[PDB]
RNA sequence: GAUCUUCGGAUCACUUUGGUCAAAUUGAAACGAUACAGAGAAGAUUAGCAUGGCCCCUGCACAAGGAUGACACUGCGACAUUGAGAGAAAAC
RNA sequence: UCUCUCUUUGCCGGCUUAGAUCAA
């Protein structure tokens, strides 16, 4: 094996180009405490009305 | 052709607006209208890959696993969806 | 302006970078007045 | 290496009927020399005995 | 220690002892268009230097050499076996999804798990010599006569044909058929029309040709495929 | 690359004996001493 | 750099963009609206 | 060359002058930088 | 010359990566189908077009392709000059493609295309 | 071949070939023009700064410009159905 | 238990000097 020496005078040698992200790992399982009730009376004080 | 204009213009919606989850639903179904496998799991893993606590695309895959009589496949994800969101009654009750 | 050396046009190109320093090395040793030519020791790119 | 090449030029051409030795190796140079042309005299330039 | 590329010892030389250099990133993978180190050797004096095409990602999903594009265990053109072994799925042929599945193929590849084993592969070989030796072995009457006369007249349940003297399978069979009937000038033919017409220098070699006589016959495109149906009801 | 991306600081400064090093903080009384400023503080 | 942005390309993604003065309040609007989406989503209970 | 602004002339005083009247597509895509600039200038220097 | 000057024959295989005729083989194999093929498909047949002058445009290119190598194939449109030879090998083949160019049957040689044929794709694999 | 050596020999030197790839239509880019429309904010004229990324261009630039650079800015069903009547059907 | 209709039915572009101006 011998590395070939570069030219000084070499701009870049190529492009480079984007590539969308890949995909994450598989997500953990969630644990939650188990949900609770709210009622409709709940449900509604909390609706807000249009701007 | 057509079928391509139709990926072309789903694919460029969700890529525009990434959490919009309706569009990942539509493209499901409309891809699954005609080749009925493959890409529409890809495309449903995609969605979930976007955001995997979205119960709505946990069943409408399942449902559309169901309509294809691909019933492994199916319970497969049933017990991917329960070791995920094991305190989500929708999943459990559905598998039962 | 020939296909021959199209294969160092690139390195021909990237010597632009340096080209200050050589313009630099030349002014500097600018004959003087006094002496008709001046002969100089030169470096200089196998490409030309 | 050079030897594994000779060995492999050697076997391509069957052209192997050699020896080695000290004063074999002038031997050998002296027949090849022979075969090769007179260097010219310097200081002749154009034709007629030219370097 | 990115210390040595695949490279089969056909295109390695018949030398045990070579000499080769390597220089970093010094070109774009000719399949996943990334950088990838050059190795340039001389196979034998007198030829010019090689040199690997591909980076090592590749050559380790097609379990290929990186010189001469074969596969080290079939040594047959790599395109030519995907196409006929079709071991293992391919990817595309355009550009960002080939770049994005050969990446992410790399990454799970270097994940452990080997994407080739040969068992499948000597497998499928035989299968394929297999299939090969097993692929080895009133409404007629009126499509007869509507038009075999017209052209006859213009330029020219049973039916028997006529025999004369007046004075699937390739062409090239047809070429080294003829030579013993005389030297060769064209042969014109269509494997849908049926109909191979052949040239020679002289009209006695044709018509000696045509003298063995006691499948062979003696002397848009659906026009010309009219008699050709006849080949059922001959 | 860039103006504002070329070396610069490259001496990292830590603290002196005086300043407040680990070990003197560890030998100093942090409790009592707080208690002395904030009386004197209270006193004006 | 002149060189390198001939032979490679712009390289504009993955690079940030500081404010100066003319996207001050444009991007204090941003920030108060992330704000604001934060809280929204913490006191709404859950299932509401 | 390499940018396409074959239209442009260099003559060898270092004198950039395009060869035709520009649109305004050729006049944005022909506009150099300070780098280029400062370094022709020099060269003419040189040549001076 | 340091080149052959004859003909290739039968069994004048080279390595896939390397073009048969000395040229080297990219793997898009481009848009126009102008050059060199692609390493990653195995084709043989090549398109070639140009003058239509009557019926006999069968014979006329049988006769200025065969001495060009072996051939398996020969399909040529009746309503355009179109012919689309197919070649025993990938060295006639591109021998042929290289020596047919420009020339007097100017003809329009290329790369063929993907058969659209259902039937014609099933006995070309 | 030069040097000794004693006419046995010893010294001295020892494996090239920078390859976007073989003499330019058919493997270094990016388009002219003509023909069609033909300039952001709910009347009309019009300042701009942003948000998103498989859109880039000029720039030495993490300044700034390119029409606020351009494109994009919407819309739906984890609705449980019962609340009831009527003709039918099979059922209080 | 079908069919039709109605009803109940919780439900699913930003910023600045309002950017600045305005007679057939
Ligand atoms: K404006
Ligand atoms: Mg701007
Ligand atoms: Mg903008
Ligand atoms: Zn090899
Ligand atoms: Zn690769
Ligand atoms: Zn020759």
């Amino acid at each position: 094996m011998v590395t070939a020496e570069q030219d000084p005078m070499e701009p870049p040698k190529f492009r480079h180009k984007k590539v969308p992200r890949g995909p994450p790992s598989p997500p953990p399982p969630v644990l939650h405490s188990p949900p609770r009730k709210v009622s409709a009376q709940e449900q509604q004080d909390w609706q807000i009305p249009p701007s | 052709e057509f079928q391509g204009r139709k990926r072309k213009e789903f694919e460029d919606a969700i890529r525009r607006n990434r959490l919009a989850m309706g569009h990942w639903m539509r493209y499901g179904q409309w891809e699954l209208d005609q080749k009925e496998f493959a890409r529409a799991r890809s495309v449903f893993e995609r969605a979930l890959d976007v955001d995997s606590t979205y119960i709505p695309l946990w069943l409408k895959y399942i449902e559309c696993e169901m309509k294809n009589r691909n019933i492994n496949h199916a319970r497969n994800l049933f017990d991917r969806a329960v070791t995920q969101l094991p305190r989500v009654d929708k999943l459990w009750y559905k598998y039962v | 302006s020939s296909r021959k050396f199209r294969a160092d046009k690139r390195s021909y190109l990237g010597a632009l970078k340096y080209l200050p320093h050589a313009v630099l090395k030349l002014l500097e040793n600018m004959p003087m007045p006094w002496e008709e030519y001046r002969e100089v020791k030169v470096l200089y790119h196998v490409t030309g | 290496y050079y030897a594994n090449t000779h060995a492999i030029y050697g076997k391509r051409n069957f052209d192997d009927n050699e020896a080695t030795t000290s004063t074999d190796l002038k031997r050998k140079s002296q027949k090849i020399k022979e075969r090769r042309e007179d260097p010219g005299d310097p200081s002749i330039l154009e034709g007629d005995g030219a370097y | 220690d990115v210390e040595f590329p695949s490279i089969c010892e056909r295109c390695l030389g018949d030398n045990s002892y070579v000499r080769m250099t390597k220089e970093p990133l010094g070109q774009e993978c000719k399949i996943c268009s990334k950088p990838c180190t050059i190795f340039r050797w001389i196979k034998e004096r007198g030829q010019k230097p090689g040199k690997t095409q591909i980076c090592v990602g590749c050559a380790r999903y097609k379990n290929c050499c990186q010189s001469c594009m074969l596969d080290l265990q079939f040594g047959l053109p790599i395109a030519l076996r995907d196409a006929a072994l079709k071991l293992v799925e391919s990817g595309p042929t355009n550009d960002i999804n080939r770049e994005f599945f050969a990446q992410n193929q790399q990454r799970l590849l270097s994940n452990g798990e080997t994407a080739y084993d040969s068992q499948e592969a000597s497998a499928a070989a035989r299968n394929l010599v297999k299939k090969v030796e097993k692929r080895e072995l009133v409404e007629s009457k009126q499509i007869l006569k509507e038009a075999r006369a017209s052209d006859a007249s213009l330029n020219a349940g049973n039916v028997s044909l006529s025999i004369n003297m007046e004075p699937e399978l390739a062409d090239y069979k047809i070429r080294k058929h003829f030579e013993q009937y005389g030297p060769l000038k064209s042969v014109v033919c269509s494997h849908r029309a049926k109909c191979a017409f052949v040239n020679f220098k002289t009209r006695s070699s044709a018509e000696i040709a045509a003298a063995a006589s006691p499948l062979k016959v003696q002397w848009g495109p659906e026009g010309e495929v009219r008699n050709a149906k006849l080949a059922d009801l001959v | 690359t860039s103006s504002r991306a070329l070396p610069a600081h490259l001496k990292l400064k830590y603290r002196q004996e005086s300043q407040g090093t680990e070990e003197e903080v560890r030998k100093q009384d942090l409790r009592e001493a707080l208690l002395r400023a904030e009386a004197a503080h209270f006193a004006t | 750099n002149l060189l390198a942005r001939q032979f490679e390309g712009r390289h504009s993604t993955g690079v940030a963009k500081q404010i100066t003065k003319q996207r001050v309040d444009s991007h204090q609007d941003l920030e108060l609206r992330a704000a604001v989406m934060n809280d929204i989503l913490d006191m709404i209970p859950e299932g509401i | 060359h390499r940018k396409g602004l074959t239209y442009l002339h260099l003559d060898y005083n270092c004198n950039l002058k395009p060869t035709k009247t520009l649109t305004t597509k050729e006049r944005k895509k022909s506009r150099f930088g300070n780098a280029f600039h400062l370094m022709r200038e020099i060269l003419r220097l040189t040549k001076l | 010359c340091e080149y052959l000057h004859r003909l290739p024959k039968d069994t004048d295989f080279f390595n896939a990566n390397v073009d048969c005729f000395g040229r080297e083989k990219h793997a898009d194999y481009r848009d126009d189908m102008g050059g060199v093929g692609s390493f990653l498909r195995q084709n043989y047949t090549l398109y070639v077009g140009g003058i239509t002058p009557t019926d006999d445009i069968e014979e006329i290119v049988s006769r200025h392709f065969a001495e060009w190598g072996d051939i398996e194939r020969i399909r040529v449109l009746n309503s355009r000059g179109i012919a689309f030879i197919t070649y025993l090998n990938e060295a006639n083949a591109q021998f042929a493609k290289e020596a047919m160019a420009h020339q007097s049957l100017c003809l329009n040689v290329r790369w063929a295309t993907t058969d659209p044929n259902p039937a014609s794709q099933a006995r070309n694999q």
